[PDB]
């Protein structure tokens, strides 16, 4: 010079959307689409994710009780305070993050208490989530495949707006190679289905599969392609998305599981007194609690950026104009 | 493992050199076959033709060429090591910079070597403002220079002082990262480095008549600090208690150009000893040192002949 | 469940090499790429996503031992 | 206590050194490459996070190698 | 696969071998390969599709193993 | 029991290479590391916070042992 | 069927080691000539038609593995 | 206790396993530390409190099979 | 060949390690002279003659377990 | 002890794997402190009582395993 | 053919070893000597003496087995 | 020994290991250090004592075993 | 050859690992040595003897199994 | 020979070991130290005579079996 949770860092993305470069859609989307699985990888219990409010309760009200914080909205520091105030987009949505994941580790207390559904006590004399189940194969294999259906969801939706990087940027080259893999991808099904259901596919829809092979290969043939090899590389990915989900539930579960070994057992086996000898490095499972998880939403956002840097959808990647997503999703 | 990539290439490298009796021809020609000479023999293919300033200029394009974009090329141990080479020539040229700046002397007024660090990078750090956006500019590319400016920086900000407690402090920098890579002979090298430097230092700055502790660089192991005041005091006999050392012949001498020509020598029949070295860097540095060494001598015999200069005037110092 | 016949020992003693192998191959795969971008991206910055991407590369490795480990128990 | 016939204890021997493998693959991995993190870190208190961001990567291996034993587990 | 039987637990060993191994045998030809490729993106920004086209080769490793481990299945 | 099934000699014998596995590679990630500190630390000492802070991912491995040692005790 | 010999096992085992040891040592071969390589048509542009033809060489270790199990399992 | 059975053997033999492994992986930590540590005397004598608490991180590995061994004579 | 006689199983297996173990040292010596290799051709045009006439050494060492299996095949 | 008992000749090996694991550590780890070892000696005799509370630190890993050799015998 | 016994199938693993180890240790002997020698034969017919007498050295150690393994067969 | 009872041979066995992975650890300790003890000579002639008795270090893990085997040496 | 033998199966397992585990070992010494060697070429024209006893040196190690073989063979 | 002989073969495979377990120690052992040799020569003419003392000493690793070999012997 000379509903609202949903709207409110989307809010300050419907801007950043209005950036241009090209016809193709812009940076923005992350925010929203994260929001679910986020959260949803906490999938605790009274003693792992029920109790992270406190926390957030710390970052609205604060802590005493050991040396100094007195307000998070006046972000004092030991490194950089500025961020601090910055960062009350990430407050809301961090205040956020826990509600939603201490709930669904309440929807799996569900399925770890209530004595009809597991051998689990609808509410003991202990504690809820006692003898614990989800872990038990059978049981397990659902959450596991649970897990399988987001990775499903991102494959599509990075290919797709290939196909809209050279349809709006109109290159053909683009449009070719992002509608091209596609082309592939009723026999990829067809492959998975013959052992998923052991029997669908792969010798049913397996005849399919041979005129299914060349269809892909007609468009980048068009673009003529010497560069075709790179096909094989892409049948990485898919099952990437799988297991990275797959992670965020087993680490999840195992979590869970470790509460057993926290909370209802861990020397002698765990009652009413010796659970509170327990106790004794109940308080540490907490402070240990708090150091993984700082991990695990970083696997997220990596495989997000897996789809979004091979320029799905995001004009920074590598650079180029927009800067470090690290940096940008959060306003 | 794998120093063998670089191995096999210098080795071809090393077929571009030249016969000894070159040194020695050179004593008694002409100017006209001087550039001949030279033009036949391989920093000459680059040669800028008939001319004294010719021979040096080729020379330096010469290297250039065969030694300055070498560290690139992986990055291992070695890689550093050649980067440390080539970062001796940044040094000097961050110094005249310095200076240049310094002395209300603008831009034009430099020309620099070939490194790591090249002619952006210069134009750059000239062109950064305070003695804070240099050392900045040097964290550019992030060397032990950077770190050494920057720290430099913190007590003090202009140039004398910059220079001289730099260069002792990137001495040091240079032998911590050296104690992290791990060819014995250049350990050993660096300590004796350290010395080299250590008896020329003392010996130039003899008769200041002070103590060690100004400028005593370290790592020294024929040399300590009392060595060092001793010396510094005008005492030669320091020099003779050199006794079974590398540095044996600096024993007898009074002058610091003698000294000189006896380290040179000393430190080139150590630096010749890698030869075959197992991760190159023995024999790169040799080719190196012993490029120098010729290159030296191609330029003295140039003035010798150029200025139609007496033989003996070369004859002492073209010889190891 | 229980005690087995007499397949199902060889199994699942056998599945454990096919995910410990390749993951072991990735780690050390991933210790000497991994390694080597760091350099760059403390200069680079630019060519920061491309570093970040390399380090994923082997762990499609991984993935197909799982799977292999799977397919065993299916019709068991 | 509940036991089986040879069979049980052929599957849980095998599980052991999926889980084993990983581990010893994770180590690795980081052991380089965290040698690697370090000077960003050392350089700059600001950047510190990249550092970080680099150590997670293989550790992922150690929960595949739990993923198996778990489907091994529960028939066990 | 299937419960009792010595024979799918034969077949299933060698199944395993051919994954695990040629998995683990792509990722360390990736990475050195991988390692030098850092560099790459600067040689010339041209040089990453050079790196890229480079990483190809070893990959095939991998494949070898599902197609043997393949030939011991559909034995029903 | 005290003498028990077949099962509790045949997965005793595999027990402890659970822990040792992990502790091998818990060892070698601490030991490039810890070496690669060691002027930074030196220099410093408000980083004997940050050192202190730095290490730890890898170590979650022991942890790990005992969470498989545990559900085999109680079988034993 | 519903044993499987002693006999069948022996064939089945080794041949999974073959392809996969072989494999590791084509992928180190790639290794260091890719890696090598990745100087090397950065400069030599002139080596690029040489370069196409020169590294390809060293997968037939894998193929004699093959060969061998071609014999080997179709007895099974 | 007492000359006991060979399943009783076989967990005695285990105990040992345990044990030898993780004193390997303390080994390795201590080695690439230990190989940095031999400046200090050099380096700063300010550290001795650094150096006194670095040297002992590894060493976690080996309590880990007292305990397990602890157990299992207790349940012979 | 089969469910069959005991021998030729027995026989066939040892000579695997012949083919095996050579094989990955055929890869991995090629790999360091190689390494040296390309970069004198990379230079020298001239040295494509003396780079094909070195490099081919290593590959004998495959052969020797394939001899020992020619002559023992189809005792099977 | 002429036959000796069925006990005795199971934990004879069991045993000795914790003492030879522990051991093969303890000289990796040696190995490398050993040859950083020689300037600092060179430097000072002086320092040596601070050097000998240094250095003393792989030994430990070979008796872990004669205490499991003696705790297990006494039985013949 | 054949129907013979277990001597012939415990000889043919140690004639396996024998040539197997043996191959792999040339190879490697080869491998830093071989890459060491490339320059000097672009230079230097006069090291061709060198060249060609040196690099023989390593490779007796594969003759002691297959001597050992020509008597042994044809009965193995 | 005798040709008799089987156990004697046994307990041979195991101890065998523990002279043989002692020595395995002894041999890589004193390829590193033995490496570093050319230099030492020159670093003082008095230093090549230091050299060769810093050397001598590792190899102890075997000698305290044969006083040991001559306690045992009898009780079979 | 011929007739089977279990005890035969006994001896030769212990025959073959002298005779393996030296060859490999042998090849590792000679290629670090035997680097020498060729570096010996440039030392002096007054060592190309010694570069020639220092190639040779390691082999003896094989040869010490083959005659501890000797005694083993004529099991045949 | 014939069962009830294994005990002869007990006692000739713990033979073995010894020597086998060493010999693979002398050999890496052999190698760094071998590589550094060259050193000496140009060092002194005199240190020859230590280079003649570097050379031998992995090997009693090896001659410590034989030893125990012969204290005991020939019960065999």
């Amino acid at each position: 010079v000379y509903n609202p949770p949903w709207a409110k860092p989307f809010e300050l993305l419907v801007s950043f959307l209005n950036t241009p470069k090209y016809g193709t859609f812009d940076p923005t989307p992350v925010v929203p689409v994260f929001f679910p699985f986020w959260f949803g990888m906490i999938v605790g219990d009274i003693g792992y994710a029920l109790l992270f409010y406190l926390v957030g309760r710390w970052l609205s009200g604060y802590v005493k009780r050991n040396e100094p914080l007195v307000i998070d909205l006046f972000a004092l520091k030991l490194k950089p305070q500025v961020i601090g105030k910055l960062v009350h987009i990430l407050n809301w949505m961090v205040f956020w993050t826990v509600v939603w994941g201490v709930i669904y580790g309440e929807f799996f207390g569900t399925f770890l208490e209530h004595l009809g559904v597991f051998g689990t006590p609808e509410h003991p004399g202990l504690i809820p989530i006692l003898i614990h189940r989800i872990d038990t194969a059978k049981t397990a294999n659902l959450l596991i495949l649970l897990s399988v259906a987001f990775g499903v969801v991102l494959v599509f939706f990075g290919l797709a707006l290939r196909a809209y990087l050279g349809l709006k940027h109109r290159h053909m080259a683009h449009f070719w190679e992002g509608v091209g893999y596609l082309g592939g991808l009723v026999g990829v099904l067809a492959l998975a289905a013959s052992y998923l259901g052991n029997l669908q596919a792969g010798w049913l829809q397996g005849l399919m599969y041979l005129g299914f092979g060349v269809f892909l290969l007609a468009v980048l043939m068009s673009r003529i392609w010497l560069m075709i090899p790179e096909i094989f590389t892409q049948a990485g990915h898919i099952l990437s998305h799988i297991r990275i989900y797959a992670v965020g539930a087993a680490g999840g579960i195992l979590a869970g599981l470790l509460t057993d070994v926290g909370f209802a057992l861990a020397e002698r086996l765990g009652l009413l007194g010796v659970l509170l000898g327990l106790l004794v490095a109940g308080v540490l499972h907490l402070l240990i609690l708090l150091l993984t998880t700082l991990g695990h939403m970083l696997q997220p956002i990596r495989l997000l950026w897996v789809e979004f840097f091979t320029k799905f959808g995001f004009y920074e990647e590598n650079g180029r104009p927009y800067r470090p997503f690290k940096s940008v999703r959060e306003a | 493992d794998d120093f063998a990539y670089l191995n096999a290439r210098v080795r071809v490298r090393r077929g571009t050199l030249l016969k000894e009796s070159f040194f020695q021809e050179a004593l008694d020609l002409s100017f006209a076959d001087f550039l001949r000479l030279l033009s036949e023999t391989v920093y000459g293919g680059e040669l800028a033709g008939q001319g004294l300033p010719d021979v040096d200029r080729a020379v330096l394009r010469t290297q250039a060429k065969l030694v300055g974009d070498l560290p690139r090329l992986v990055t291992g141990e070695a890689r550093e090591a050649v980067r440390l080479l080539l970062l001796r020539n940044d040094l000097h040229n961050l110094q005249a910079l310095l200076r240049a700046k310094a002395t209300g002397r603008p831009f034009e007024e430099v020309l620099l070597l070939p490194g790591t660090l090249r002619e952006e990078v210069w134009r750059q750090a000239y062109e950064a403002q305070d003695p804070a956006g240099m050392a900045q500019v040097l964290a550019v590319p992030g060397h032990p220079l950077a770190r050494a400016l920057r720290a430099v920086l913190r007590e003090t900000q202009d140039l004398a002082r910059v220079e001289a407690l730099l260069a002792k402090r990137f001495f040091e920098d240079v032998a911590k990262a050296a104690k992290g890579l791990d060819q014995p002979a250049l350990r050993d090298y660096l300590a004796l480095e350290v010395d080299a430097e250590n008896l020329r230092t003392a010996f130039k700055l003899q008769g200041s008549g002070l103590a060690p502790d100004a400028f005593f660089l370290k790592g020294g192991r024929f040399v300590d600090r009392v060595r060092f005041a001793r010396l510094m005091e005008g005492d030669y006999a320091v020099l003779d208690e050199l006794s079974g050392t590398p540095f044996s012949g600096l024993s007898g001498v009074r002058d610091l150009k003698a000294l000189e020509r006896g380290l040179r020598c000393v430190l080139l029949k150590e630096a010749k000893k890698g030869v075959q070295d197992p991760l190159g860097v023995g024999l790169v540095l040799a080719y190196v040192k012993e490029r120098e060494w010729e290159a030296v001598r191609l330029r003295l015999l140039a003035r010798r002949a150029y200025f139609g200069l007496p033989r003996a005037q070369v004859e002492e110092e073209v010889v190891c | 469940a229980a005690s087995g016949g007499l397949d199902r020992g060889l199994i699942a003693v056998g599945m454990g090499l096919a995910v410990g192998l390749a993951a072991l191959g990735t780690g050390v795969a991933q210790a000497r790429i991994g390694a080597a971008g760091v350099g760059a991206i403390a200069e680079d910055r630019s060519n920061f996503g491309t570093a970040l991407i390399f380090l994923l590369l082997p762990e499609t490795l991984v993935i197909f031992g799982l799977l292999i480990a799977f397919i065993l128990n299916g019709r068991l």
